[PDB]
């Protein structure tokens, strides 16, 4: 079918162009409508704008004078450029396929209809944070167990901004894994802690490594865990 | 956008009324949005659902004018806790740029589960980096609300502790971290460090000593 | 002086608010009501009712009905009425089959225009009349033999609002539109109107020639009441553009876009404000006659 | 109204003051049948 995946800077400075993109899969870019939706903490879903299968522009009056929704049909890619960003522009930005519905109530000849739009398939969401603060890489620290069932994990100290992706053995160890939400310390840096429950009998003939990725810093670090 | 509270019991029928009733013939959309996640199109036409939405999600069609749009969730699960929006289009009002307000359904009567506290001592590398950290990990508790206390030997700490607000898990239980940041010398100058996690009516303790 | 805005939505009926006398002569009320644009005009937004520079208007009593009732005309004692039972009798001449009646049949006084509605059909074949048919300035009364169905409706669900403008004086205003805003119109079967227009052109050749072409066109212009099929449907006066009916040179549904007026003068003078009818209006009629006009191929 | 008063009829109908020359005195009236009755 059709899926989507967004990707953006993750961090943009105030008063700057917030570039973004969204590559769709298993579907043609030029025969559907495409909607951008953002969602800030404390605020509800906000409809940015949308582009048509005819590549026609139509933005929310809320933003209006700052958005521009492009689309390049060479790939299955369509972009979004918000500029003059402020602190209130921090949100998760979603990429969804809008489909046009024509609600007829009276006579089509007299124009007694109206057009509505519904998004049926969405992207996963790209977090974007705006602040003058610079980027920052994390620094993983091991968390060793101490003996039937035991648990171990990784401590991802001091990074900015959200988020980080934690894999275990590059993706093999996927059962019993539990990555915890981050903590914004008063220093201005998030800290995350991942942990896996593991049969303690395997803790000798089985190696464990956590894979931490933080995109705004171009960092990919690993660390072993052992008593 | 503000939020409207709602509370149905587990297994009952939810009746989510639309916060913006229509003036003419309508075309109402219903989106299920779990916070910090992708919204889910439940019902797009006044009554039509997409492929992959249970029969228990029903929306009122407008055959005769006057019937307000409502979302009906029969046999409510614990996973049905989310935000629900009413995207109201009608022939009289203009273009529905804004979604609905926000109806946050909180399902009552779920099984109470006690947390699973696990405290880790400071790592060897970070102690070698002149900074210590106690990480008290709490998970799989309901209702999602715990209070965390830290004890140095037998004295309360309070100073230098950050605590996560209970986020939700895929199993509909809750989880929360709790980082105590210690100087590497303060960590060695004490006998034991305890983590008290008082969930609902009871407290659980997990202690760690430098050995 | 009316303070008018459009209705949210193509800008037909207006939403006007005005200061108005109350039941107490020293208290005013700021009240609002809807007026179709054919009832108001501007000043230079500020509007005024259309009649205020010509004559006052009398609101129709909301208890009298505009329904045509079969009326029978009778001759007094010492007089008589003679019927003409000639089933192919054009207006003038010597009727060979005559019968005397004390009274005529049931005549429905249907006020109509261009299209004679609900009237009496003709037997045998569809006749045509007129006086001097060679004189083009003489209207040709054509009378159908079979009825063509016409369906009209005002789809907007309207509300009536009483406005106490004096001791016992209550002007029934137009509240608001419940539900969808739509367009009032009329329907005729294009098939039945085709075969009926085919019947009319048949007898038109008997007076103009078996070879000449018979063209149909819309009105030549002038007043609103003559340019459009104007009639009454459930208490409100329609004005239907008949251009889609007379557009021919010699499942279906032809639709006529109708407007609606509330300030009608009729014949002359003095005018009447028809009070708004509540609910959804639709009426079913037979168009049984016609009033044509040749130009003078 | 809520001192301010109003005449009782003003919300129902206007009133016509009786002419101060016509009398309300009942006069003996005789009803008669027409010719043939
Ligand atoms: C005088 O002359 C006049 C001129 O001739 C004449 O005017 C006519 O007036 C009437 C009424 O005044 C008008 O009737 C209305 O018609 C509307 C349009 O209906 C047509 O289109 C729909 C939708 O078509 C899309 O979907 C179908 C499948 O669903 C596809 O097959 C189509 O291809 C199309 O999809 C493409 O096109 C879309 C664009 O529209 C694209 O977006 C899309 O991507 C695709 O590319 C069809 O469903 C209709 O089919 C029906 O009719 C056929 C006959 O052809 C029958 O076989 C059968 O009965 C079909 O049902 C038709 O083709 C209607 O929307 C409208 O009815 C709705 O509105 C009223 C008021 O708003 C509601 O009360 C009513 O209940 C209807 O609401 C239903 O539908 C809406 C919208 O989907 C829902 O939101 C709502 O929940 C409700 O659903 C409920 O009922 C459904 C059944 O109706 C059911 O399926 C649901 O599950 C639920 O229970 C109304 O009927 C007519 O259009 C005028 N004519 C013209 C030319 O405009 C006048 O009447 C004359 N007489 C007078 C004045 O007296
Ligand atoms: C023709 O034009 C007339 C005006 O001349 C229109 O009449 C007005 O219509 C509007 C709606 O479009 C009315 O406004 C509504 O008033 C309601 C009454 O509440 C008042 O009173 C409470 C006290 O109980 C106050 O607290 C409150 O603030 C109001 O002053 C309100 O309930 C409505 O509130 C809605 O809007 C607000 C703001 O957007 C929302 O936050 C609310 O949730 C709610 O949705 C609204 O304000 C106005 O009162 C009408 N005036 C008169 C004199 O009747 C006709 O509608 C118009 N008709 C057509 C066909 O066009
Ligand atoms: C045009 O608009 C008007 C309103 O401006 C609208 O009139 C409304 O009609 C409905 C009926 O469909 C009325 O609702 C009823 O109200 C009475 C009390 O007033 C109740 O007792 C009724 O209870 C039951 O009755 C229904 C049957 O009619 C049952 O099916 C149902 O189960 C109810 O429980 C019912 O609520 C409404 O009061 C009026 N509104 C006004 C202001 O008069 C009219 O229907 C519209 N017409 C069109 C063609 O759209
Ligand atoms: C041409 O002749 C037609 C037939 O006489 C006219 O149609 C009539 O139109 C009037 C007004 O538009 C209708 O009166 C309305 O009646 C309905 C309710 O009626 C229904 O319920 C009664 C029960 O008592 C039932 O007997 C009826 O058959 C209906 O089922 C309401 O909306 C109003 O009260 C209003 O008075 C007539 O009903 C209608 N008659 C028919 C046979 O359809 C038409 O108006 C004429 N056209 C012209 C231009 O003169
Ligand atoms: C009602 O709507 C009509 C059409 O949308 C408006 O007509 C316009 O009137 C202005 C006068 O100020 C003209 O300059 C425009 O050219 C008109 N537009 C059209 C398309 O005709 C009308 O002004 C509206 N009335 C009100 C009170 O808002
Ligand atoms: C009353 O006012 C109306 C305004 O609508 C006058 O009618 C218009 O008159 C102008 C000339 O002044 C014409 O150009 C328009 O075509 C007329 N329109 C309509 C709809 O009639 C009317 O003449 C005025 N009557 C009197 C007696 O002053
Ligand atoms: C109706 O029919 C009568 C005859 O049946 C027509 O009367 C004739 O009219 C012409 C003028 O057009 C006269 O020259 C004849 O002398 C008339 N004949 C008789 C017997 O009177 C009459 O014209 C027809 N009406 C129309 C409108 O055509
Ligand atoms: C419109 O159509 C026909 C005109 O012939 C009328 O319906 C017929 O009326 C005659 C006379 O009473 C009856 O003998 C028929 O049985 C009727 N036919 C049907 C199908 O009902 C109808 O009354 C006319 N309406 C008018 C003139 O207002
Ligand atoms: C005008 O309206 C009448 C009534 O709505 C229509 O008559 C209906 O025709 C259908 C289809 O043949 C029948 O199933 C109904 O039983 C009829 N109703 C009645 C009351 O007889 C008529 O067809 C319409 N005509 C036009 C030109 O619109
Ligand atoms: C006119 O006003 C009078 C006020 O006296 C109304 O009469 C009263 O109405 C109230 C209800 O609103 C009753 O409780 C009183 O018992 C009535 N009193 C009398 C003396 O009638 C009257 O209903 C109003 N009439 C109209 C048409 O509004
Ligand atoms: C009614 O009169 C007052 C007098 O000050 C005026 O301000 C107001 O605009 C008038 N209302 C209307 C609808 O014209
Ligand atoms: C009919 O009118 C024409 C002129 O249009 C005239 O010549 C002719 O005499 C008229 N016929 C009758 C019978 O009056
Ligand atoms: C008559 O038709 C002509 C052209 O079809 C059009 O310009 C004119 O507005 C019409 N007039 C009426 C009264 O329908
Ligand atoms: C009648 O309709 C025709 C087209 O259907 C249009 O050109 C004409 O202007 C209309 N007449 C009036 C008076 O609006």
């Amino acid at each position: 079918q059709v899926q989507l995946q967004e990707s953006g800077p993750g961090l943009v400075k105030p008063s700057e162009t917030l570039s973004l993109t969204c590559t769709v899969s298993g579907g043609s870019i030029s025969n559907y409508y495409w909607s951008w939706i953002r969602q800030s903490p404390g605020k509800g879903l906000e409809w940015i704008g949308y582009i048509s299968d005819s590549e026609s522009t139509n933005y929310n009056p809320s933003l209006k004078s700052r958005v521009i929704i492009s689309v390049d049909t060479s790939k299955n890619q369509l972009s979004l450029k918000l500029n003059s960003v402020t602190a209130a522009d921090s949100a998760i930005y979603y990429c969804a396929r809008a489909q046009q519905g024509k609600r007829i109530y009276g006579m089509v000849s007299f124009g007694e209809f109206f057009y509505y739009y519904y998004m049926d398939v969405w992207g996963k969401g790209t977090t974007v944070t705006v602040s003058s603060a610079s980027t920052k890489g994390p620094s993983v620290f091991p968390l060793a167990p101490s003996s039937g069932t035991a648990a171990l994990g990784c401590l991802v100290k001091d990074y900015f901004p959200e988020p980080v992706t934690v894999s275990w053995n590059s993706g093999a160890l996927t059962s019993g894994v539990h990555t915890f939400p981050a903590v914004l310390q008063s220093s201005g840096l998030y800290s995350l802690s991942s942990v896996v429950t593991v049969p303690s009998s395997s803790l000798g003939t089985q190696t464990y490594i956590c894979n931490v990725n933080h995109k705004p810093s171009n960092t990919k670090v690993d660390k072993k865990v052992e008593p | 956008s503000y939020v409207r509270p709602l509370s149905v019991a587990l297994g009952e029928t939810a009746s989510i009324s639309c916060g913006r009733q229509a003036l003419g013939s309508r075309a109402v959309q219903w989106y299920q949005h779990r916070p910090g996640q992708a919204p889910i199109l439940l019902i797009y036409n006044n009554q039509d659902r997409p492929s992959g939405i249970p029969e228990r999600f029903s929306g009122t069609p407008d055959i005769n004018f006057g019937t307000r749009a409502t979302l009906t969730i029969s046999g409510v699960e614990a996973g049905d806790e989310a935000d629900y929006y009413c995207h109201m289009w009608d022939s009289r009002s203009g273009f529905s740029w804004s979604f609905g307000g926000a109806t946050r359904l909180t399902v009552l009567g779920q099984p109470k589960a006690a947390p699973s506290v696990t405290l880790f001592p400071p790592s060897s590398e970070e102690l070698q980096a002149n900074k210590a950290t106690l990480v008290c990990l709490i998970s799989d508790f309901y209702p999602g609300a715990v209070t965390v206390a830290w004890k140095a030997d037998s004295s309360p700490v309070k100073a230098g502790v950050e605590t996560t607000t209970p986020s939700k898990q895929s199993n509909n239980k809750y989880a929360a971290s709790s980082y105590l940041s210690l100087t590497p010398m303060q960590w060695k100058m004490h006998k034991s460090y305890s983590c008290q996690v008082t969930h609902e009516g009871s407290t659980v303790e997990k202690t760690v000593a430098p050995t | 002086t009316l303070q008018c805005t459009n209705v949210t939505n193509r800008g037909e009926l207006k939403n006007c608010s005005f200061n108005m006398t109350t039941e107490l002569r020293d208290k005013k009320q700021k009240v609002y009501s809807l007026f179709y644009r054919l009832d108001v005009v501007q000043i230079n937004k500020e509007y005024r009712l259309i009649n205020c520079n010509t004559s006052a208007c009398t609101q129709a009593c909301p208890k009298v009905s505009f329904e045509p009732i079969p009326i029978h005309y009778c001759a007094p004692a010492g007089f008589a009425i003679l019927k003409c039972k000639d089933k192919k009798f054009n207006g003038t001449g010597p009727c060979p089959s005559v019968s005397t009646v004390q009274c005529t049949h049931g005549i429905k006084p249907v006020v109509s225009t261009q299209l004679l509605l609900n009237g009496s059909l003709a037997e045998e074949e569809v006749m045509i009349r007129s006086e001097n048919i060679t004189n083009n300035a003489k209207n040709i009364l054509v009378q159908f033999n079979t009825p063509v169905q016409i369906n009209c409706t005002r789809p907007n669900n309207m509300t009536r609002k009483s406005i106490r403008i004096g001791p016992g004086q209550a002007f029934y205003a137009l509240g608001d539109i419940i539900g969808d805003i739509r367009q009032p119109h009329c329907n005729v079967s294009k098939a039945t109107w085709n075969e009926t227009l085919g019947k009319v052109v048949k007898q038109l050749r008997k007076h103009f020639g078996n070879n000449t072409i018979i063209r149909f066109a819309n009105s030549s212009g002038g007043d609103l009441e003559v340019t459009t099929h104007s009639f009454n449907c459930g208490g409100e006066f329609f004005y239907c553009n008949t251009s889609g009916l007379f557009n021919s040179t010699w499942n279906d549904s032809i639709t006529l876009p109708c407007r609606i007026k509330q300030i009608i003068n009729m014949w002359q003078g003095q005018c009447m404000y028809a009070p708004p009818i509540q609910g959804v209006i639709r009426c079913v009629s037979n168009i049984t006659g016609l009033i044509l006009t040749r130009d003078g191929t």
